[PDB]
RNA sequence: UCUAGUCCGACUUUGUGAAAUGACGUUAUUUUACUUAUUCCGUGAAUCGGAAGCGGGUUUUUGGACCCAAGGCUCGCUUCGCGGGCCGA
RNA sequence: UUUAACAGCCUGCCCACCCUGGAAUCGGCUCAGCCGGAGGUAGGGUCCAGCGGCUGGAAGAGCACCGCACGUGGUGUCCGGUGCGCUCCCGGCGGCCCUUGAAAAUCCGGAGGACCGAAUGCCGUCCACGCCCGGUCGUACUCAUAACCGCAUCAG
RNA sequence: GUCGAUCCUAAGGGUCGGGGGAACCCCGACAGAUAGCGCGUCGCGCGUACUCCGAAAGGGAAUCGGGUUAAAAUUCCU
């Protein structure tokens, strides 16, 4: 018997796709690795003052990189921990990242290792 | 236990909310359900010409079971059975026979057998759609003096021949061991369809109104009848 | 010529009804078993103003016949209705102002409003402020009822049609003069884009049959036939007569 | 600002039936109405039993 | 000199009846009956139709509340606890 | 001649509400209204607003002033009055309409009580405290008698 | 994370199905087996044909002082 005057489509089984062949032969290579994310440090006078005043490293990064990926790229690249990352898109269309290291790390020491100072 | 008590509910207009009720007859069914139900009603509302009305007079249930039981004894071989005999013949051919007695199916093949007068019994499904495929078969069988019957279910006929459906079946000859009971079946079938063919040519079917319409019409004629005696 | 003003209204656009602040359609309950056989009690919760509608509206709450929930309704308020009043709808509802009854149960000479034309259409007749219908007679053989409409016309409706007892509230509205163009502006601001009206004789020929001429005058009979095509049918349409209605004409 | 995480429970509740939804006077009116109306139904029920047996 | 629209008639959609009248078993006209075509109205398609019981000759002083069943009967039961069936309706 | 968000405590406007009590020789009351046996005046309470008060924040800051050196120290930042004043916000009342002057996201509360613990150790907990996390895009500058439009660094 | 966009809906816009249309297109939830949601752990319950677009002045979770640049900040520093 039916207690509802409105007919509802009954639930029916649905299977998950089990393709006989993969549409793509192999996964695509990672196009946003650590080297791709971190293009090069910024060596302007304004950028340099932030190395010691704020313990901050200024990087030019891929425009498609987010703060989450920038944090991991810096960890893999220079083996340093980050307190916070601020990003902006410059008028020339490139992305700049202000990376502040934790007190446990010294930006000036890391800057010398990079080779900008 | 005195703590248990009866808590009756007073139903009616403005009373306690009625419990769940069966509202099946008021369900707003999908389009497909609605059309097939209206299709059934429309057929019986309109007058059915005799050539189409003869298919409502199907074979009786009691005689149908006997006829279908005999058909099961002449089923065509299955796909597995068909392959099994062909390998028995291949070995026989390498190592240096009787005509089968089975039911004939297929409208094209059955019609040929009827025209050639090699058919001894024709079984016709009543639910062939489009009906024009078999609406003429009873006339052909009558003209050829071959007994025929109309049974319910093309699916049932198909199951005999290992097919989803079958419009009609034919028996060109039965095995000699059971030619007596088969002869009796022909007499009953021939007396119900072939003999009544002429009288059924003027029996128009349909014209049946709905239950509410019939009750309303019957009430009106009672007033006329009640006024006839006075 | 160009498309005249009367023709441009049918396209919609700037002539659609102004309905942004309207409270919704005012109508009876959907006809159901309770009203067909017995009666259902409702309670008036508030009497509200509907922009563009002179007659006040009443919000009524009903107990749903078979669902555990409240059933909200919006009725055209009858004169005398008040908040907290019980309103009874159904075949067996008593004859009191505010109740909704089928015409079959309403005696001759009663005053009713919001009368259904078709059984279950929820009311099409006598809905404006101060208007009502009068039950004339019943025809048990045909199952129909005769009622007098506000315009004075007599109409046949099936006896199953429902009607609210009493007249529509807010009567006498049109007696008060507006006195000002601005009052007319506010009136039609919430109805539709039909005010102000420019006279055809003040237009040019391109846009109205009455336009043009070195004097403002129609120049041809303002009475036009019924079958005149759109754009030509202006003025007194299919006028059976004209002039001041004196004598039996103004009855 | 009424969100539970931002406001203590005591500030968004009243310790009474229909607390925070109906005033005290409204609750009092409903309680009396519920009791009196229910009592009247009992009187109606008993009244018709006496007339029912009349036969 | 034409034209959208509009009005009007025929055929078509378009079937089932009856009566009156008329013409040559057919057949026109008129009125009327039927419901399934077609059209329209209503709803979140929620008690329609018929026949029984019951009553006689289910809710109206009140701005409340109202759902997911109490109860009875009856099977299974891995028993005084779960799962079904029929009433309640 | 200064004092932020935020946190706690206090205060309790104009209204609303509660208890006691029972009012004409009527009373109370606003600039205006208006309110009272459907319970006034009066007496005692509750609640609501705050861009109100105190403390924390917070003087360690800021500002002013005077020094010492050419970063560093000191002193002060205090006590009142006034209003048909101006800008903004709020409260409450009244006038006006044949005009009555959006919706939804979201959030809070309520009615109902299926179901659920313990013989006292489990269950429940919108309480306090502690721990972790925080995407993407915009952000410069003009906003006009020279950064907008008018062919221009145009009296528009 | 704290200013906005983003989210919500307004007048309205774009659409499924259906109905039109030689077709470009027209109508726009109106001719229809909606979307799914809730609670247990895959089962029950509910279920009225749009999970769409539409506001940097409507609605709306949360940041305040002090300091800092040649040019940035309720975003940087404390
Ligand atoms: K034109
Ligand atoms: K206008
Ligand atoms: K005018
Ligand atoms: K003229
Ligand atoms: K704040
Ligand atoms: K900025
Ligand atoms: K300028
Ligand atoms: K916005
Ligand atoms: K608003
Ligand atoms: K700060
Ligand atoms: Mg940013
Ligand atoms: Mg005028
Ligand atoms: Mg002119
Ligand atoms: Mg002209
Ligand atoms: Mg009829
Ligand atoms: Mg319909
Ligand atoms: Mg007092
Ligand atoms: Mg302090
Ligand atoms: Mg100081
Ligand atoms: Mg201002
Ligand atoms: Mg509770
Ligand atoms: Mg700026
Ligand atoms: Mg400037
Ligand atoms: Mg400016
Ligand atoms: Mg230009
Ligand atoms: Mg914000
Ligand atoms: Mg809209
Ligand atoms: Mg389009
Ligand atoms: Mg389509
Ligand atoms: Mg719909
Ligand atoms: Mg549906
Ligand atoms: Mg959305
Ligand atoms: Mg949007
Ligand atoms: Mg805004
Ligand atoms: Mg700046």
């Amino acid at each position: 018997i039916r207690t509802k005057v409105t007919f509802h489509r009954p639930k029916t089984l649905k299977k998950d796709r089990s393709p006989k062949y993969p549409r793509v032969s192999a996964p695509g290579r990672n196009r946003l690795d650590q080297y791709a994310i971190l293009k090069y440090p910024l060596t302007t006078e304004s950028a340099m003052k932030k190395i010691e005043d704020n313990n901050t490293l200024v990087f030019i990064v891929d425009i498609k990189a987010d703060k989450k990926k920038i944090k991991d790229a810096v960890k893999k690249m220079y083996d340093i921990q980050i307190k916070k990352v601020n990003t902006l898109i410059r008028p020339d269309g490139t992305k700049k990242a202000y990376v502040r290291l934790t007190p446990d790390y010294d930006a000036l020491d890391v800057a010398n290792k990079i080779g900008i100072i | 236990n005195p703590l248990f008590e009866k808590r009756p509910k007073q139903f009616g207009i403005g009373g306690a909310l009625p419990p769940k009720k069966d509202v099946t007859r008021n369900v707003r069914w999908p389009r497909n359900v609605t059309l097939q139900r209206k299709k059934r009603i429309l057929k019986m509302r309109l007058k059915v010409p005799p050539a189409l009305n003869q298919f409502t007079k199907t074979l009786d249930k009691n005689l149908a079971t006997t006829l279908f039981k005999m058909l099961l004894k002449y089923r065509p071989e299955d796909k597995a059975a068909k392959k099994e005999r062909l390998v028995k013949r291949a070995q026989a051919e390498a190592e240096g026979t009787k005509k089968p007695i089975i039911v004939k199916y297929g409208l094209k093949h059955i019609t040929y057998l009827i025209e050639q007068n090699k058919a001894q019994l024709v079984v016709i499904a009543h639910d062939v759609d489009p009906i024009e495929l078999v609406v003429w078969l009873p006339a052909l069988c009558r003209k050829m003096e071959i007994p025929y019957c109309i049974v319910k279910g093309k699916a049932r006929l198909g199951s005999i021949v290992h097919k989803k459906t079958a419009s009609a079946l034919c028996l060109t000859t039965v095995k000699n061991e059971d030619k007596m009971e088969f002869s009796r079946v022909l007499e009953a079938i021939k007396a119900n369809f072939n003999d009544k063919y002429e009288e059924n040519r003027k029996k128009w079917g349909g014209g049946i109104m709905g239950s509410k319409s019939q009750a309303r019409t019957k009430a009106k004629e009672r007033v006329l009848a009640k006024e006839a005696a006075q | 010529g160009r498309v005249i003003r009367a023709q441009r209204k049918g396209a919609g656009s700037v002539f659609k009804s102004h309905t942004h602040h309207r409270k919704g359609p005012a109508r009876f309950r959907t006809l159901d078993f309770g009203e067909r056989n017995g009666y259902l009690k409702g309670v008036i919760t508030e009497v509200i103003h509907d922009p563009g509608r002179g007659a006040p509206l009443a919000r009524v709450t009903f107990r749903h016949p078979f669902r555990y929930k409240h059933q909200k309704e919006l009725f055209v308020a009858a004169e005398g209705m008040y908040t907290g009043q019980f309103v009874y709808c159904g075949k067996k509802a008593t004859l009191m102002v505010g109740n909704v009854l089928p015409l079959r149960s309403i005696p001759e000479g009663a005053v009713v409003c919001n009368v259904e034309h078709k059984v279950g259409d929820r009311g099409v007749f006598a809905r404006c402020s101060g208007d009502y219908a009068i039950v004339i007679s019943h025809n048990p053989d045909n199952g129909t009822t005769r009622v007098k409409l506000p315009s004075g016309a007599k109409k046949i409706v099936p006896s199953g049609c429902r009607a609210m007892i009493g007249q529509v509230a807010g009567g006498g509205r049109t007696e008060k003069p507006m006195l000002k163009a601005g009052n007319a502006y506010h009136k039609y601001r919430v109805k539709r884009n039909c005010w102000p009206k420019v006279r055809g004789v003040a237009m040019n020929p391109v846009e109205h049959p009455h336009g043009g001429g070195n004097h403002q005058h129609i120049g041809h009979a303002s009475t036009v036939r019924r079958d005149a095509p759109p754009g030509q049918k202006v003025g007194l349409i299919a006028a059976r007569r004209t002039g001041r209605l004196r004598g039996q004409a103004r009855a | 600002e009424y969100k539970r995480s931002r406001l203590s429970r005591n500030r968004r509740t009243v310790n009474r039936a229909y607390g925070g939804v109906l005033s005290g006077s409204a609750v009092r009116e409903r309680i009396i109405r519920a009791f009196l109306v229910e009592e009247q139904k009992i009187v109606k029920k008993v009244l018709k039993i006496q007339k029912a047996k009349e036969k």
